[PDB]
DNA sequence: TCAATATCCACCTGCAGATTCTACCAAAAGTGTATTTGGAAACTGCTCCATCAAAAGGCATGTTCAGCTGAATTCAGCTGAACATGCCTTTTGATGGAGCAGTTTCCAAATACACTTTTGGTAGAATCTGCAGGTGGATATTGAT
DNA sequence: ATCAATATCCACCTGCAGATTCTACCAAAAGTGTATTTGGAAACTGCTCCATCAAAAGGCATGTTCAGCTGAATTCAGCTGAACATGCCTTTTGATGGAGCAGTTTCCAAATACACTTTTGGTAGAATCTGCAGGTGGATATTGA
């Protein structure tokens, strides 16, 4: 009955921004459903980028020009630089 | 050769794998791409961080340790940008910004 | 004996529930409503107790959102008082109706 | 069981009253109340018929608030907090 | 290259008006409806497979679906020529 | 012998099929889920054109042009409902003037 | 010398265009516009016709529908005369603000 | 270029919308929202032009754009 | 009502831009086999949902009473409609040229796969503690004089 | 400008309901060695997408008049807010019974995989055609008198 979830990163992350601060268990999940409700517009948005364009692989790139349409910039162009990056950082094996 | 998970490859907190298994299972396209689920993972995980440190700061100011649903609320409606991303979004237990018309006001 | 003007304890309400973000609607009488329209919808059906509270926060969302805009139209017709056509109007222009 | 009747009665006066409140309502005209009544049913009827039908689609006897949220996104109005 | 529904859709013309024609942009329209409904029908029923853990679209899904998406009385017609194809169809 | 015509629909049952495997919307695809799917989109196709053609014929026309679309759309509340959110190109609107607006 | 009241050749008018379904605005200021607004994302573009004209019909579908409600607004407070502060209410109600 | 979309134009939308009184001031109002929607709409429409590496803005970028902004558009690919 | 503008409104009429109609080749669509395997059916372990009981007080009901708000009227300043002029910018109709979508043709970099070890997480026990709720003076905030 | 009357604050407290940690597996990432593709990269077209040219034709920009619409100013019936007295019925706690999710297994009917074999659907000319766009000539619809 094991089931997944994001509470572990949420929680990393909460640490490194504030770590004084802990967080509700309603906060937690309502932070779980932000986290794969995003994965879910990104991913969509992607699948149907890919389509257009007659490819039947989703590549970093339909994930980036996917979050350039979800995103109100600012917001947009700091996800893009720090997707460019950790790709990039993870590409230097 | 050790194991070296991919999220710190990518030096991210996020789960690369994880991300990478929901892609391919999720029927959003036939074959994925290695570096599609660390652009995602980073992206899901810069955001978080935005929406954390925000509600972070309204806690703060409401003289609590922990974040809850309201903090969520403040932070993401008092923000124009993470407004608009979740406008048509419900946050349980959030409430509202408090908010009341000039014109309502003793004259 | 002393008597606040009217209108001074509608905005104190105001002040108070917009600092506050508990259900205003009661438990019991809602998860009636919710089992009466249900069941003449399928009979025989069930709820878990997190359903129900799930129709209740949208509900509650719901109502909220619709009068911050129901207001809206009231005080455009240089009126400070809600009326039906007030959510009438904001309904036709969400789209909600036409 | 009992028979369930008039339960939309059981949205009181007062609880329309303290919803404007947060929805930063000063007056309340006297017709208000009914008109409420009619809007909030139509709002939960339409919510429960879809949720009711991924229900029945999941061959179950009982709603759960996944079956809810997941009506609830098709009506555009997503929901966070229940996803578990 | 290029494939519409636009030969399916004129048979159907015919058969509800033999006598009626219809314009190039008229055909387009018809062409961009028949695909997002498609479209609509089909997520909605990629969803619900995957809501009870199933590999397959089948006739439930794609039902269900219709039933989520029609309105009224569209849906419950639309469910009546769908059980009824899946019939004059699976006798042989 | 093709699984249309078996069906007895005018609509590509196959290619509803194959559209249904390369669309990315599930791993495996029912056999009858393409005839359904397929009778669906029929069924509304004739009913959009069956209310089309009645707005030309009314407008002295044989041939049915978008304005037709549009007034058989504008003009059913199920339809409507369905296409909502969609815009007919070259469509234009219901005439429909405001009582107050009018004269005396 | 004749002259119709005010208001009644606005009568003609909406009868008119509400019959019809041609572009109400002039094609081509159009296009030198949706261009102007694309350099600013993208220099050096080219558009096919149809994309120009795709455009037109869902910008201009768009404004007539917001002016349906704009008057639906302007009623709403006892008037015949839209204002800004009628498409303003509009497009908060909307969503759009 | 916004001037171009000029006030007898701007009547003649109003029109269709069955507006018979038109404030002086409707006019501005009126170009400012039309370059908003307009630039949404484009920006969007120019993403999925430079995804597919032309240089050509086609009818679909528009046409998926327009679904994007929840506004389809029906006649030009869909 | 009388009369005089302009507006609409059928009935016919003649081509031109599209439609509908034809004549043909590939790339889906139907097939005959040979495999995979997904998930309906068959249990049954056990959370959770429907119920019941009882007591307590937070709150919904009803009724009084009169402040001040919405609805009616009036009245006139001036904004926005109707128009005749005068004129500029949109149409539109080929020509020609050229940037460039759309197609092919490769194939090396990049993935999907099939197994095999190794952890990273998730499910509870075991521990910790913000903060929910109560109290009480300190401070406004209102509203009558 | 005073102040009573009341409501709003804010710091001070203390158990315990709801987080956090501590432990243990075990389902699924990471590690490697093959069996396929894919997505790009060049090369070339044939498209259609600019650029001009260049008249005519509306359709837009002005300036005039003044009709009638939107406000501003006044009133007043009575609707709807504030308070109070009553006592109902939603809350809160606890405890069950068993309906019906969920977790596993079992394994055929059903869907996927080739390898082919036809047939149908998209193309680009060929053979008609539905309405547009005029043209009157005839009742309307408006509006001044
Ligand atoms: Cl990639
Ligand atoms: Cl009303
Ligand atoms: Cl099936
Ligand atoms: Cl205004
Ligand atoms: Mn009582
Ligand atoms: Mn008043
Ligand atoms: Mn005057
Ligand atoms: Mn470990
Ligand atoms: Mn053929």
């Amino acid at each position: 009955t094991r089931k997944e979830s994001y509470s572990i990163y949420i929680y990393k992350v909460l640490k490194q921004v504030h770590p004084d601060t802990g967080i509700s268990s309603k906060a937690m999940s309502i932070m779980n459903s932000f986290v794969t409700d995003i994965f879910e517009r990104i991913a969509s948005e992607a699948s149907r980028l890919a389509h257009y364009s007659k490819r039947s692989t989703i590549s970093s790139r339909e994930i980036q020009t996917a979050v350039r349409l979800l995103l109100p910039g600012e917001l947009a162009k700091h996800a893009v630089s720090e997707g460019t990056k950790a790709v990039t950082k993870y590409t230097s094996s | 050769a050790k194991a070296k998970t991919r999220s710190s490859r990518a030096g991210l907190q996020f789960p690369v794998g994880r991300v990478h298994r929901l892609l391919r299972k999720g029927n959003y396209s036939e074959r994925v791409g290695a570096g599609a689920p660390v652009y995602l993972a980073a992206v899901l995980e810069y955001l978080t961080a935005e929406i954390l440190e925000l509600a972070g700061n309204a806690a703060r100011d409401n003289k609590k340790t922990r974040i809850i649903p309201r903090h969520l609320q403040l932070a993401i409606r008092n923000d124009e940008e993470l407004n608009k991303l979740l406008g048509r979004v419900t946050i349980a237990q959030g409430g509202v910004l408090p908010n009341i018309q000039a014109v309502l006001l003793p004259k | 004996p002393h008597r606040y003007r009217p209108g001074t304890v509608a905005l104190r309400e105001i002040r108070r529930y917009q600092k506050s973000t508990e259900l205003l609607i009661r438990k019991l009488p809602f998860q009636r409503l919710v089992r009466e329209i249900a069941q003449d919808f399928k009979t025989d059906l069930r709820f878990q107790s997190s359903a129900v509270m799930a129709l209740q926060e949208a509900c509650e969302a719901y109502l909220v959102g619709l009068f911050e805009d129901t207001n809206l139209c009231a005080i455009h017709a240089k009126r400070v008082t809600i009326m039906p056509k007030d959510i009438q109007l904001a309904r036709r222009i969400r789209g909600e109706r036409a | 069981r009992k028979v369930l009747r008039d339960n939309i009665q059981g949205i009181t006066k007062p609880a329309i009253r303290r919803l404007a409140r947060r929805g930063g309502v000063k007056r309340i005209s006297g017709l208000i109340y009914e008109e409420t009544r009619g809007v909030l049913k139509v709002f939960l009827e339409n919510v429960i018929r879809d949720a009711v039908t991924y229900t029945e689609h999941a061959k179950r006897k009982t709603v759960t608030a996944m079956d809810v949220v997941y009506a609830l996104k098709r009506q555009g109005r997503t929901l966070y907090g229940f996803g578990g």
